[PDB]
């Protein structure tokens, strides 16, 4: 007889690295590889108790009290330069494959079903598809979150370093490729025919990619923000602290893997939407609900178990569904 | 009401005992819930610092002294799935709002 | 002179002092070769006062090894997972398990009690077998405390064992609370050829015990179960 | 007649420092003695749900709420500086030999029959077979455990070192030996000829082991990880620790010495699945399975027993197991778990 496995864990593909940040002025981007990094600095704000209060509190008197106080916080910031209208992010990502094997373990007959059941897939349609969508989603400047909205024109330059020098390069233009739909362009198939051969396990990829965003001079950039503990008082970045490596404000790396992967269009309560981030009980926080409800037979777990023991092969996007959550890796155990 | 008693007169019992008010070195929290659960601002004390705890009265510290109370008892969903657990978590907030309120007029 | 309570001796010290002005002596509380616990008592002390000076500590480690040396519990679950509808403790596990997670193909399952499980799907005449077969005594946890080549089943391994193992389940001192008079009349024998037993050393008149009386007699105690 | 000894303990051979590790870019290989050391940060994680549930649980306004309050975590994190792409890793490693003396026994008999028994074995075989395998897995760089997959280019360099200054040199490609079989090569013997005189008490031998592997830009290591202990937590403590030695990040020697004894063909399962390390009832922990299940007759113990006390003696790979067991030292005996 056969069950399912109760340990279980798969090391993850596609790593970015951090994302650094330097800055410096347009149509200086063929030479910036000495541009500045953006300093983080500190600012003090005195403000006013401008939240929705406890309503039927008829006493204006505790209120003009509380007017008086000017709870004065310190706060970390970080902006552009004076003389500086172009921000540029930079980091790289490798790409490992053989992503059918797990990194742990019960039951071996289980391990080896799962095995031939992602060799069915992998001989039936490449990664070909999934590639696609991931190039497309490096393609757009999705990965810089908050620093993309309000942009002029945004540019990404990729470049493929086989040895120590690159060896082949794109250059795209972000905002004419949009973030709802999945085009095809003849660059976009070189590049996606690179992941997916990376993949594959064929030949091993490492890229890097940069970014250039015309905000203009002087406005704010937004980095990763950090954890305060409360056992301080109100000094000492009591608002709020930025991520940053030695003197640059930076972005983590699970921001820009939460970005990339950010390609599930075959949720079912509606279209109209966009992609959204793969994960079992595809949710986003932002929204705060949950779509792929578990009830509805359409999470990654119960289309898991039915595809490995019953042999209920679903639909070729909820393969797709599956083997990306494969591919982001996890811990699938009780 | 009698674990509710007993930390009202422990830290009746803390305070008058205190013979003065020591600026703790390294005092994790200690302060901030020592702000009000403390003693009066002495010598010791900035006349600052004691005019800013006479200014708030303590209700954050009511609210970290609920929350461990509320980690010391064991809950589990058959208390959030049963009627009977709603009526002590309901019980214990009027208990918690009681010792606020007993907390807050002595405060200030 | 010493005192026996099962497997434990309490002796004195030989050479008292005088503490407070009243004369005193030097108590040790043995576990065969190991020394746990020394007390200072006065004279004019009866043995019951010695020993109700020591009994806490013996209760203590009989509580400490009743909880380490406890045997394994199965459950038996329905097909969601949780409300376990009964549970077994059993010595030995049934040879067939590998880690799951029960689903909706089968309406019972048989998991440990553990927490990385192991388990596996039963149909309630199978696992009436395994309860029967697998099942423990009520004093398994003593068999934590002997040797192993004093329990085997092949007779080319096995050692009788000595007084000091044989007073951990016979006496009024030993874990089960058993008589040297009543452990005779379990064997069929008579008192005084029981006693030939457990005297001490074999050059003091006492023989070995059988393989088949040591293993019937700890079959009839409910301590091994002996299949 | 002659029964077992019921205390027996071996003192361990090979015994490694513990490696740490440090940064550079490539074609300075050759100056890597000022390559700064990498040191180990904090940062934040917030995580969503993202594992199974219980039945009771999946009533969606339940997990709605459980996705309204979040989780909020500091993690230990290790990386590359961000204009550098290799990675440095150095210890040092001692051959003691002498491996048939116990360190603690009960019967003199038993310690003279296992003392001839391995006599006999040592001057049927001599220890070339052992010390090339344990060359080859010197040469190709398996100890690094997660940082060599994936990697571009590695290569890794000896130096026996006998006085204060070096005697003999190795280099190598580390990615040209796999990790799947055991070839022969004219370094590689001269290296395992080293390693086998050390082993059988001729000379005095201590290596260097430094290796180069080639990651990238500002990419992820992976340490050592060690464990952390609270009691009741508040929800917001460190959930990953990484083990530092003087603020520098670390591998732990036991990790690299379960690396090296990596080298067990001869386990009846199959032989697909590679070489594992050396163990009484051999088992590697991530499959959760034992090889040399001692139902079977080809545990350590067994093999042992049948040795020594029936002279039975078994097949040469066998002898070969049991003669790594005892180099590799433990407990045995009436220590019984």
């Amino acid at each position: 007889i056969l069950s399912t496995a109760s340990v279980l864990a798969f090391e993850r593909k596609l790593d970015p690295s951090d994302a650094l940040m330097s800055a410096g002025a347009w149509a200086q981007r063929d030479a910036s590889q000495e541009w500045p990094a953006v300093t983080v600095r500190e600012k003090s704000v005195r403000g006013t108790i401008s939240n929705r209060l406890k309503t039927k509190d008829r006493d204006p008197a505790k209120l003009d009290a509380s007017i008086q106080s000017p709870n004065l916080q310190t706060v970390d910031v970080a902006n552009l330069p004076s003389d500086a209208d172009t921000l540029k992010v930079r980091f790289t990502l490798r790409v490992l494959g053989g992503a059918g094997t797990p990194s742990a373990c019960n039951d071996a007959a289980y391990r080896d079903k799962l095995l031939q059941t992602v060799a069915t897939y992998v001989n039936e349609q490449g990664f070909a598809e999934l590639a696609r969508r991931y190039a497309h989603n490096l393609a757009n400047a999705r990965f810089l979150w908050r620093n993309r909205v309000g942009a002029e024109a945004v540019e990404v330059r990729i470049n493929h370093i086989r040895q120590g020098e690159v060896a082949r390069t794109w250059r795209f233009d972000a905002l004419a490729i949009g973030l709802r739909d999945f085009k095809a362009d003849a660059e976009l198939d070189a590049l996606a025919e690179l992941i997916a051969s990376g993949l594959s396990g064929s030949g091993h990829v490492l890229l890097e990619v940069v970014a250039f965003a015309r905000i203009g001079d002087g406005q704010e950039v937004f980095p990763s923000q950090e954890l305060i503990l409360d056992k301080g008082d109100k000094k000492g970045q009591k608002s709020k602290t930025l991520y940053s490596v030695r003197d640059a404000a930076a972005i983590h790396s699970q921001k820009i893997g939460n970005a990339l992967r950010t390609i599930d269009t075959w949720y079912p309560d509606e279209d109209g939407l966009g992609p959204i981030a793969v994960e079992p009980y595809g949710s986003v926080t932002s929204q705060g609900k949950a779509y792929r409800q578990p009830k509805q037979k359409l999470d990654f777990y119960t289309l898991l178990d039915n595809w490995v023991l019953r042999d209920e092969a679903p639909a070729v996007e909820q393969q797709h569904y599956v083997i990306a959550n494969l591919i982001r890796g996890g811990v699938f155990g009780e | 009401g009698q674990i509710c008693d007993e930390a009202l007169q422990y830290a009746a019992r803390l305070r008058e005992l205190e013979p003065g008010w020591s600026a703790t070195p390294g005092c994790q929290l200690h302060d901030a819930e020592q702000l009000w659960l403390d003693p009066l601002r002495a010598q010791t004390d900035e006349t600052f610092l004691q005019r800013r705890l006479r200014g708030d009265w303590p209700a954050e510290v009511g609210n970290r002294f609920a929350n461990w109370l509320n980690r010391a008892v064991s809950s589990d969903s058959q208390i959030l799935g049963s009627p009977e657990a709603a009526q002590w978590s309901q019980e214990l907030s009027k208990e918690l709002t009681m010792f606020k309120e007993i907390l807050e007029d002595e405060r200030d | 002179n010493a005192i026996h309570i099962g497997p434990f001796s309490i002796t004195p010290a030989a050479r008292g002092l005088h503490y407070g002005g009243l004369p005193h002596h030097q108590w040790t509380l043995y576990y065969g070769p190991r020394e746990m616990a020394i007390k200072t008592l006065p004279d004019s002390y009866t043995s019951s006062e010695v020993r109700d000076e020591f009994s806490d500590i013996i209760a203590e480690f009989v509580i400490d090894a009743r909880h380490r040396y406890a045997p394994d519990v199965l459950e038996l679950v329905n097909s969601d997972g949780d409300a376990v509808l009964a549970r077994v403790a059993v010595s030995r596990l049934p040879e067939a398990l590998s880690g799951c997670i029960p689903d909706d193909r089968f309406p019972y399952w048989l998991l440990t009690a553990s927490r990385p499980r192991l388990g596996l799907p039963v149909t309630l005449n199978e696992y009436t077998a395994l309860a029967v077969e697998l099942s423990a005594p009520p004093l398994a946890w003593i068999t934590g405390l002997l040797p192993g080549e004093v329990l085997t089943h092949d007779a080319e391994e096995w050692r009788p064992p000595t007084s000091w193992e044989l007073r951990h389940v016979v006496g009024e001192g030993s874990f089960t609370g058993v008589s040297g008079a009543a452990a005779a009349a379990l064997l069929g024998m008579s008192a005084t050829n029981f006693r030939k037993y457990t005297a001490g050393d074999s050059a003091a008149n006492r023989q070995k015990i059988s393989f088949a009386a040591w293993h019937y007699l700890l079959d009839r105690l409910g301590v091994k179960r002996a299949s």
